[PDB]
């Protein structure tokens, strides 16, 4: 097919999710051990007392 | 505003203690009425910040 | 499974210490019995939990 002249100018792009919030949960500071792991402490806890 | 009601609810226990007398426990309730008021307070507190910070 | 064992043959320590009475040593394996299976089965979660992981 035949073009004319750009009209337009344009490149490729990047759209992005912008903002992300991601606050905090409020029971977070039981997250680098595992739920297992807390579980399994109260059964320890339990079994040497 | 729980926080303001418990100390309002405080302050009638003194108010009542001064008078009745012998009661003794309504010098107590005062006493739980303020400890808790003070302790609903930072939950608000608490509450208060990690709303904003959202 | 020794778990389930184990609080069996607590069971029947509470049983027997009805009729054998005065031997007071059968409620001690009873206690016992119980603490043990209690043990057994830490380890037997334990062991459930790490092997599906």
């Amino acid at each position: 097919i035949d073009f004319s002249k750009p009209f337009m100018s344009l490149g490729i792009s990047i759209m992005i999710k912008k903002p992300q919030k991601s606050k905090p949960g409020v029971f977070s500071f039981l997250d680098p051990l595992a739920y297992e792991i807390w579980m399994c402490i109260v059964f320890a806890y339990i079994g040497v007392s | 505003i729980l926080s303001v009601i418990l100390l309002f609810m405080g302050g009638l226990c003194i108010a009542a203690s001064e008078f009745y007398k012998t009661r003794h426990n309504i010098i107590l309730s005062a006493g739980i009425f303020f400890v808790s008021a003070g302790l609903s307070n930072i939950i608000g507190i608490i509450v208060y910040i990690s709303a904003n910070a959202g």
